[PDB]
RNA sequence: GCUAAACCUAGCCCCAAACCCACUCCACCUUACUACCAGACAACCUUAGCCAAACCAUUUACCCAAAUAAAGUAUAGGCGAUA
RNA sequence: GCUACCUAAGAACAGCUAAAAGAGCACACCCGUCUAUGUAGCAAAAUAGUGGGAAGAUUUAUAGGUAGAGGCGACAAACCUA
RNA sequence: CCUCCGCAUAAGCCUGCGUCAGAUUAAAACACUGAACUGACAAUUAACAGCCCAAUAUCUACAAUCAACCAACAAGUCAUUA
RNA sequence: GCCUGUUUACCAAAAACAUCACCUCUAGCAUCACCAGUAUUAGAGGCACCGCCUGCCCAGUGACACAUGUUUAACGGCCGCG
RNA sequence: UUAAUUUAUUAAUGCAAACAGUAUACCAAACCUGCAUUAAAAAUUUCGGUUGGGGCG
């Protein structure tokens, strides 16, 4: 026999089934977006057509990504668009020798930051590209809120983004009373986003966490049928009496 | 970040399709790394009076190490963003009157 | 591989604790050290190597009293339980130590040297030049680690201003801080090298398997190395 | 001083918590509802639990610093 | 080789296995430090047997009994037979209150009375 | 003529269509087929190799996006068996 | 679970000479130098003595660990379910 | 006539020479009927070994070998308190 | 061949491997075996007791000092003609 | 193995980024990253032809 749907559509089928179909639209769209990240370990081509030497004929060129590995240390900390590259390297840079395997490792600098939106210092083993992006984005909060989910490549970054979005949406007192001018200035500095509350709670959550949250929201202990029975009875008696 | 290029060249598996890769494409080659490069100095605007590295008023392009260590965490310098420069120059113009 | 160590006692006591042999088995189970396995059952004694130690609500010097000298199978030298105060702790015995002896564990360094006996212990800052010492420490309040076998002893060389160079039995010099407590005299159970084995039964009882029977060709490290004395290693931390 | 406590024999320290409890104003989504231990990021913090009814087979005695027969000086029996 | 298709009873293990297996018997106590059994009188199932003196009902039915249609006894029928008359009686006069319903047999929780239904405290 | 020869049905393979299911009560993570008690540690990783090039060290469709002609074209390849 | 090694708790060794003994003969026991029987046999490795040990480098009942780019090895390239 | 055997404990599938009918056919290296069988009848009842121990702190150096002479070395198999 | 013993389970059970005596090299030392040990110790190697003794060499290899050297009980070698 | 590609994993090295004092100069500590070298492992392989049977001639 044969299958009705291909093997690469079962995830979409399970999402369109029942328990995974009650998810909100924005979360499903953000999960099914799937956008390519920024080139990090390779220089992308300028134009779509490149004139190669030796022959005067134009050819279309494309920039392919590099299959990099993400260890759990990357998800725990805040890394850039790099990671572990499990590739192969020849001997003396020639294909007429031996094909050896070489795995590069990024550099880790255990530094300390200070988030202005959360007002709490965290110890994160930051690298160099992340520090460069933070310096170019003029702060850490801007680097966290501007970069999308395909740029952080870490769970802590998405958690920080979701926390900042909730803090900016709920208008909850960040610091403390007796000086609201600082909180007002902080809220005015980060005003070019302002994601609503019903959509900021589903930013960065995985599939299992989303299913757990949807089950907890749709829990509801079974109401006893006695209340429904007496309600139907009083409705029927009112309908037969008022007529 | 180590920038490497792919060997054997990608055979271009269409424009809207997924690029099919082979086991021979795993071989890379190092061309240039982010390190071993003469670093550049960033521009930071200070807010207080220090020694001979800065002064309250104008800006000075200092090193990245000093800026990340004893300038930004201690609140002695701000990034060179196009937002705070406006208020900085406004305060500088209001300070130096006619 | 459920390999758990038998060193599960965080409180010092006097009752000998039963020990489990290993035979060269770590946590994985593979033999990594050859020549160990199959021996007579032994019981471990908690030996207190730190000489000077104040009791509860104590600070000044205290007297002790040697009771009885026994034997420890875990090492070459013999041990001797010395009672004193309201507690009893096992310490390493010295030469010419019998029942009814009196030893002192002082710490106040004096202006001049102290003509102590070969049983009591005093810091190196109060000992004359040229005295056979043993059980020397490396850091103040760490514990005696060097020169602890049978009959081994060290002799004081010279003093500078806050250090004390101790001549080790390996003919190598080594300095240490002046505020280090070290015993005086030689360890008991002498003439240990003259102990004739006789048969392989003694080695099997001690727990030592015979060597490998493979004929290994001697490389370039089997020749005699006439090397000079290595330099003196310093443990004093200087800023 | 040479300690007599081995790190391999004593109780090992628990692993540190995840990076979700360090966020001020953000509740974690753990597995406290499914009532089983999960592989999916799931490890919260459980509060202490005590028994309301005393059991002779599961009775714990209080420390010595609050016994009714505890005194400041020590005797010799 | 040994057997595999047969189930694991209590006549296969050595001296260390005869005891903790059993035949599914319900325990009515525990053990102590002296190889004794502490049987609790509150753990043995007490059989409640009513009196059968003046009981005029035989276990077999006669063939002269007429048949009738079969229908399940759902909760709606029991409700409309028990609580509906009382509710109609208290509403037809003018004293029904939808705030309190504990006087009709409804219980908001099952931790008050002994014989609970959802957790099932009774055996059978 | 003794030994022994044939008597069709459980169905078996692939198409077109359709997306297919999982507690009557008890037992099932310890010695599964066990009713009842105090350290909560457990996944996130280039597949490799044979053969072929008369050996073999570079290389050798298998990579899961519907046909065909382009086209086995430019190309990659101890510029060679091949892709 | 047979066999190499290790670990924790046990058991075994009549009698005589016992020189104090990793002493001797010798029961049970550990291994098998030789003769004779068969090689589709009792047995995909047996039958009696001539054999060495038998108070210790001995044997064994129970439980656990060391596995192939390796385990182990008083080193036979010996053993890791015929 | 042999007993170099047997009875128990330890390990091991658990009903494997008790009765009844068939014993025409089927497995005894041939027979009776039964240690190479079909169905029905029910054995074994614990006192035997297990199923074990409420916590907080603290305490436990003068072996066994008739253990009393002597003598050692491979330095050792057993206990409590508020 | 010092001895007892063990090794090719299943054609060799031995002069074969091991054993105390001897010699060489390495290590200044706290928690998972080594070792809850301290240069009379531990690990890595060669022969294998007691009696007489081990005479020479760094041209070549390795090791140690980088001072042109030391090491052979480290790999190995100790004439021919008239 | 002193036959061939190479050090893929150590300890020593030199360079570059990472910290901190220092009057136009020196010092480079504990822990991560990349390049090239030295002793151990190794990821792979072959061992040509006639030879009045084969090697030797
Ligand atoms: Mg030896
Ligand atoms: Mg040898
Ligand atoms: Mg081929
Ligand atoms: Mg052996
Ligand atoms: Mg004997
Ligand atoms: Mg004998
Ligand atoms: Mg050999
Ligand atoms: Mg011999
Ligand atoms: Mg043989
Ligand atoms: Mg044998
Ligand atoms: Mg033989
Ligand atoms: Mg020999
Ligand atoms: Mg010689
Ligand atoms: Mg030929
Ligand atoms: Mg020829």
């Amino acid at each position: 026999p044969l299958h009705k749907y291909p093997v690469w559509l079962w995830k979409r089928l399970q999402l369109r089934e029942g328990i995974c179909s009650r998810l909100p639209g924005h979360y499903l769209r953000s999960l099914e977006e799937e956008r390519t990240p920024t080139p990090v370990h390779y220089r992308p081509h300028g134009a779509k057509f490149k004139i190669n030497p030796k022959n005067g004929q134009r050819e279309r060129v494309e920039d392919v990504p590099i299959p990099i590995y993400f260890p759990p240390e990357s998800q725990r900390g805040l890394w850039g668009g790099e990671g572990w590259i499990l590739g192969q390297i020849y001997a003396n840079n020639d294909k007429l020798s031996k094909r050896l395997k070489k795995v590069w490792k990024p550099q880790l600098f255990e530094r300390e930051f200070y988030s202005e939106i959360l007002d709490k210092k965290f110890t994160v083993t930051v690298t160099m590209r992340t520090l460069d992006l933070i310096d170019e984005a003029y702060g850490l909060d801007f680097y966290i809120l501007k970069a999308s989910g395909e740029d952080l490549c870490s769970k802590f970054g998405m958690d920080l983004k979701r926390g900042m979005l909730l803090r900016l949406a709920r208008q909850d007192p960040q610091l403390h009373p007796e000086d609201p001018e600082r909180r007002a200035a902080i809220y005015d500095k980060y005003k070019e986003f302002a994601i609503p509350e019903e959509e900021a709670e589903w930013v960065g959550l995985t599939l299992e966490e989303a299913i757990e949250k949807q089950r907890l929201l749709e829990e509801k202990d079974p109401v006893p049928l006695f209340k429904i029975y007496v309600a139907e009875l009083i409705q029927q008696l009112q309908q037969q009496a008022l007529s | 970040t180590v920038i490497v290029e792919r060997w054997w060249k990608v055979p271009l598996a269409g424009e809207g399709r997924k690029p099919r890769l082979h086991r021979r494409h795993r071989v890379y080659k190092l061309v240039e790394d982010t390190k071993h490069r003469p670093k550049e100095n960033l521009e930071l605007i200070l807010t207080q009076s220090v020694e001979n590295v800065g002064v309250r008023g104008d800006l000075v392009s200092v090193k990245k190490s000093l800026g990340r260590n004893r300038l930004l965490p201690q609140g002695l310098a701000v990034y060179a963003s196009p937002e705070n420069k406006k208020l900085f120059e406004e305060e500088k113009l209001l300070r130096q009157e006619g | 591989a459920n390999f758990v160590s038998w060193k599960s006692r965080t409180k010092y006591t006097i009752t000998p604790v039963k020990m489990r042999k290993s035979g060269g088995r770590d946590h994985t189970g593979r033999i990594r050290v050859h020549g160990i396995g199959g021996g007579h059952k032994q019981r471990y004694r908690m030996i207190d190597f730190l000489r000077f130690r104040p009791e509860e609500t104590k600070s000044g010097p205290f007297e002790e009293k040697v009771i009885q000298v026994r034997y420890d199978p875990c090492r070459s030298a013999d041990i001797a339980l010395v009672a004193g105060g309201s507690r009893k702790r096992w310490i390493i015995a010295t030469e010419n130590m019998q029942a009814g002896d009196t030893i002192l564990n002082s710490n106040h360094i004096g202006r001049m040297a102290v003509a102590a006996r070969e049983g009591d212990a005093h810091p190196l800052g109060a000992l004359p030049v040229g005295t056979l010492i043993n059980n020397v420490e490396s850091e103040p309040g760490r514990g005696a680690q060097y020169i602890r076998a049978a009959g081994t002893c060290g002799v004081l060389l010279r003093k500078v201003n806050g250090t004390a160079i101790i001549q080790l039995p390996s003919k190598r010099q080594m300095q240490v801080l002046e505020t280090c407590v070290a015993t005086v005299g030689r360890v008991s159970n002498v003439d240990h090298n003259k102990r004739v084995i006789g048969k392989a039964g003694r080695n099997r009882w001690l727990g030592k398997r015979p060597n490998s029977g493979r004929w290994h060709r001697k490389g370039g490290w089997a020749g005699r190395k006439i090397r000079p004395l290595p330099p003196m290693k310093s443990y004093v931390k200087l800023p | 001083a040479y300690e007599w406590g081995v790190r391999s024999t004593r109780k090992s320290e628990p692993p540190p918590l995840d990076r979700v409890y360090e966020i001020p104003g953000l509740e974690p989504i753990t597995f406290a509802g499914k009532m089983h231990f999960v592989p999916w990021l799931a490890r919260p913090i459980f509060p202490p639990w005590d028994r309301g009814y005393k059991d002779p087979r599961f009775y714990r005695s209080p420390p010595l610093h609050e016994h009714p027969l505890y005194k400041d000086q020590a005797c010799y029996i | 080789g040994a057997d595999r298709m047969s189930k694991w009873t209590s006549k296969r293990g050595p001296r260390s296995f005869r005891g903790r297996k059993g035949r599914g018997a319900k325990g009515i106590g525990f053990l102590t430090s002296g190889w004794r059994f502490v049987q609790i009188k509150e753990m043995v199932p007490e059989f409640v047997v009513p009196d059968l003196t003046g009981f005029k009902l035989k276990p077999y039915v006669s063939y002269l009994a007429p048949e009738s249609e079969e229908t399940p006894l759902t909760a709606a029928q029991l409700f409309s037979e028990a609580v509906a008359p009382a509710i109609e009686k208290d509403f037809k006069d003018g004293t029904f209150d939808p705030d309190n319903l504990e006087k009709y047999g409804f219980e908001p929780t099952q931790e008050g009375k002994l014989f609970q239904l959802y957790p099932r405290n009774f055996l059978r």
